């Protein structure tokens, strides 16, 4: 015929592309959900950082006992301080590296060595990327010096 | 297999209270069932040691997961011939049944 | 006369007594503080039932540490079970000092 | 290019276009329902974000301690038992109480040393050795990162 | 009407993925709920919805008594299809639910799909229904399941509860052939209700 | 009384970075911390800080 | 989850509490109080620092019909957060005197907030025991060896 369902899906068209904006608006809380996702994630793990205060570090001077260790702490006194009975009793000898508490004065737990800013910043010097080649006339000292 | 794997990226939030993922299970213990009857050990081997650890992931376990996965496990043990190890595994299928 | 006061002595219940403790060991070095749920009844008895702990600061214990905004939330959730009475006070945790 | 239509009975049929907006009719229900859901969902993260932004911002707020970063010593994110980079823990197994995340040695200006769990908001790309940190004042916890101050003779300088 | 708390239970079943209403009954049940809380909502804004399940060998509560349409739906979803909705249960798990309410003005409601012939006894029920009416709580009975096939337990229960009591219950039977459910509960009265005192 | 200090350094307190809080560098040019959220573009921060001894 | 149980610490705060809240519900007559447990775990001793109460109620006629507010417990978790960040839910406390095996169906409920398979801690508030009056149980699903299908 003429017209009697052309206008009726020129109703149909609207409809079509409204649909498809309410895919997008669907697609874009997704969006939504993986940002702030991302954002509360670094705030939660920071309120867990703030419950979780900082313990002095010291380091064995001297077993006294398997209970009574002498530590000098980085405060500056030595002190008698005892273990809590979560950490190793046999890797607590002389020159280690240990955090203890605050509020207690008890030893939380063994740490690897510590060592300073200042021998930490002459290792980060290790810039300069000319080889034994770049070295002319002094080749001879080369072979003497190794 | 495919198909729902394919089928589950739109399905499963459309329903939005569907779980199609279920099925994959399902399929996948008779894929090793069947390699035990062309006689690949090998290759029933490799689809084991992964069901298993699909299964132990999940907090709870249907019955007909876990039958299926006892079904695989019993035809391969019975072809190398090993009496101990069969008996001890038909248990666990014949309970959750 | 006026109002004329005399002594009381602070009654604190078991449950409050640990749960300040427990609350001001974990914060040190930084001084933690928090609300005392009670009832006050007669001249010289203040019972302090239980504590609850109010969200530390940097600024330490202030007058605009305590919220105000945090307290009015946590009053419904006691409202709820039966924990609410009428607050009578707060305490703080000094540490060294 | 734009389905149901006058030119689109040409390309396919009358009965195709009904059908199709009688299947968008079924597919809309649908919409309505997870686009408010996941607009809820946003808002109840949001207001957990800022419920966490007014502790950080207090803590934030002046003064706060002046610390330099000895070292990162590193720590597993294995806490579903101990942690093991090299230094094996003993006796008890903890959550967080010795097989806590990653780690931040600093030094105060108080003069001592503190090992903390480095903060969760700091990135491990941030700290560096010898980079200079802001500190809690009367914790410790790392808040922010500084420029590397110098003396009031470097200042002159200038 | 208007000042009334209403549990509305939604039926968990594996008779929810039928075809008999569009795409699923299940899909359809989750339309209803949207626009019986508008309703109540837009009639006066006191008014509040809780949800609760039939999936699991016992019924659940998802959510208490909320002005929110989102926190509802979040519990749909988090909700299953294989469990059984079991009246019994249902209606006593709506009633604790109802004794926890924004303001204690408001009356006592509960609507309740139906899309599982019911495999209770009518004689559990008889007691239960007796249970509701002396708190003030009907029950409005939207069946679907029964027109399965399945002789009507429901006439017993709407009339124990039915009394002076100015909430009243309700038997809605909805048409089997596909006419999307939850247009025609719309429909039918839920703010066009009236009072039997 | 009050404790004397003596300032070392002014480090001003936009582009100190001084919002972390904000980790989105999707929103901003991050290159200061009140450039670290563009919805503004501005305070977010004290304008000026210090660090004494 | 996490298979690691062995012991349960417990901590004396948490034992005072649960008899505290179960005395100002002045819930008698075996009306049951069930509340939070909180505390670390991920870990093989089940470490239990603090508990507070949860909105509850326990029908005595019927056994098969309870109130649980879902909605609290995640508002009351945040406020958990507040006093100490290193709390997440373990499990529930039960107020005793005993096991009951209507507990099988609310520890369902306790699944989708915790990272382990939820604790169960009866607090005997009669103190009863001619040792420590709670015991303590963890849920388990597993196969029947007595020929019998799978329990909870």
């Amino acid at each position: 015929e003429q017209e009697a369902h052309n206008k009726a899906l020129n109703q149909f068209k609207r409809k079509l592309l409204e649909h498809r904006r309410y895919d997008d608006q669907l697609k874009q809380r997704r969006q939504n959900i993986r940002d702030l996702e991302k954002l509360y994630d670094k705030t939660e793990n920071d309120i867990k950082a703030l419950q979780s205060i900082g313990q002095l570090i010291g380091e064995v001077m001297k077993e006294l006992s398997e209970e009574k260790y002498i530590v000098k702490a980085s405060s500056g006194p030595r002190y008698i301080v005892g273990v809590r009975n979560s950490v190793d009793r046999s890797k607590l000898k002389k020159g280690v590296r240990v955090t203890l508490d605050i509020t207690t004065l008890t030893i939380m737990r063994i740490l690897p060595r510590e060592t300073d800013p200042l021998v930490y910043n002459m290792t980060s010097f290790e810039q300069g990327e000319i080889t034994f080649d770049g070295i002319g006339g002094l080749t001879e000292q080369i072979r003497e010096l190794r | 297999k495919a198909q729902f794997q394919e089928l589950d990226s739109k399905k499963q939030r459309n329903n939005g209270s569907k779980d199609h993922g279920d099925g994959i299970l399902l399929i996948d213990s008779e894929i090793a069932r069947t390699y035990l009857l062309k006689n690949d050990l090998v290759k029933a081997r490799d689809l084991l040691d992964d069901l298993e650890k699909t299964l132990d992931k999940k907090d709870s376990i249907p019955l007909r997961i876990t039958n299926s996965f006892y079904s695989t496990n019993s035809q391969y043990f019975k072809f190398k011939n090993d009496f101990n190890s069969f008996y001890y595994t038909s248990l666990l299928y014949l309970s959750t049944l | 006369t006026g109002r004329d006061d005399t002594k009381e002595t602070v009654y604190i219940s078991s449950i409050a007594l640990l749960k300040m403790l427990k609350h001001g060991r974990a914060g040190v070095p930084m001084e933690v503080m928090g609300l005392m749920l009670g009832e006050f009844v007669d001249d010289y008895t203040v019972n302090v039932v239980d504590v609850f702990a109010m969200p530390q600061s940097g600024t330490g214990v202030s007058v605009e540490a305590v919220d105000d905004v945090f307290q009015a939330k946590m009053m419904d959730m006691l409202k709820q079970t039966g924990r609410d009475q009428m607050v009578v006070g707060w305490y703080h945790s000094h540490p060294g000092f | 290019g734009d389905d149901e239509l006058d030119q689109e009975i040409l390309n396919l049929s009358t009965q195709e276009l009904q059908t199709r907006a009688k299947l968008l009719d079924n597919e809309i229900r649908i919409f309505r329902s997870e686009l408010q859901r996941l607009s809820h969902e946003n808002n109840v993260m949001l207001e957990k974000i800022k419920d966490n932004k007014e502790k950080i911002k207090n803590n934030r707020q002046l003064p706060y301690l002046v610390a330099n970063v000895v070292e990162v010593m590193d720590m597993n994110e294995i806490e579903d038992k101990e942690n093991s980079e090299s230094t094996t823990q003993g006796g008890n197994v903890n959550l967080d109480n010795t097989a806590v995340g990653k780690a931040a040695v600093v030094k105060t200006s108080s003069r001592q040393t503190v090992f903390l769990p480095m903060v969760g908001l700091v990135d491990p790309d941030k700290l560096k050795p010898n980079d200079l940190v802001g500190v809690n004042k009367d914790s410790y916890l790392i808040l922010d990162t500084l420029p590397s101050e110098f003396d009031s003779r470097v200042k002159a300088m200038e | 009407m208007v000042l009334e708390a209403t549990v509305l239970v939604i039926d968990n079943s594996e008779y929810s993925r039928n075809g008999d209403f569009p795409r699923t009954r299940f899909e359809a049940q989750i339309d209803s709920v949207e626009f019986i809380f508008q309703a109540k909502r837009n009639s006066n804004p006191e008014n509040t919805v809780g949800l609760i399940s039939g999936a699991g060998a016992n019924p659940r509560v998802l959510s208490t008594f909320t002005a929110e349409f989102g926190k509802i739906l979040a519990g749909l979803h988090d909700t299953q299809i294989e469990g059984k909705l079991h009246m019994a249960t249902a209606l006593q798990i709506a009633q604790l639910t109802l004794k926890h309410r924004q303001n204690k003005v408001q009356h006592q409601r509960i609507v309740a799909f139906v899309c599982s012939p019911i495999s209770d006894s009518r004689d559990e029920l008889i007691r239960l229904a007796k249970t509701l009416k002396k708190n003030n709580v009907a029950v409005d009975i939207i069946n679907f399941g029964e027109i399965e096939q399945n002789t009507e337990l429901l006439d017993e229960f709407i009339a124990a509860v039915n009394n002076p009591q100015e909430e009243t219950s309700h038997l809605l039977t909805v048409t089997p052939g596909p006419r999307l459910l939850y247009e025609n509960i719309a429909s039918s009265p839920i703010i066009l209700e009236e009072g039997s005192s | 009384p009050l404790q004397v200090a003596r300032c070392t350094k002014i480090i001003k307190g936009n582009g100190e970075s001084d919002e972390t809080t904000t980790d989105n560098n999707n929103s901003g040019n991050s290159n200061s911390n009140s450039n670290q959220q563009s919805t503004d573009a501005d305070e977010d921060d004290e304008d000026a800080k210090y660090v004494i001894n | 989850m996490s298979l690691q149980h062995e012991k349960v610490t417990i901590a004396p705060l948490v034992l005072l509490s649960a008899l505290d809240h179960y005395e100002r519900t002045q819930t008698k007559e075996n009306k049951r109080c069930v509340g939070v447990i909180l505390g670390d775990a991920n870990s093989s001793t089940i470490r239990v620092t603090n508990s507070f109460a949860l909105p509850f109620e326990e029908d005595e006629k019927n056994s098969d019909v309870w109130f649980l507010d879902h909605n609290y417990i995640e508002n009351m978790n945040e406020m958990c957060k507040k006093i100490n960040a290193k709390e997440k839910l373990i499990g529930w406390y039960h107020s005793g005197p005993k096991l009951r095996a209507s507990d099988l169906k609310i520890n369902e409920l306790f699944k989708k907030y915790t990272q382990n398979n939820p604790l169960l801690l009866i607090v005997d508030v009669k103190q009863q025991g001619v040792g420590l009056p709670t015991d303590a149980y963890v849920a388990i699903e597993q196969v029947k060896d007595d020929g019998t299908s799978t329990e909870k």
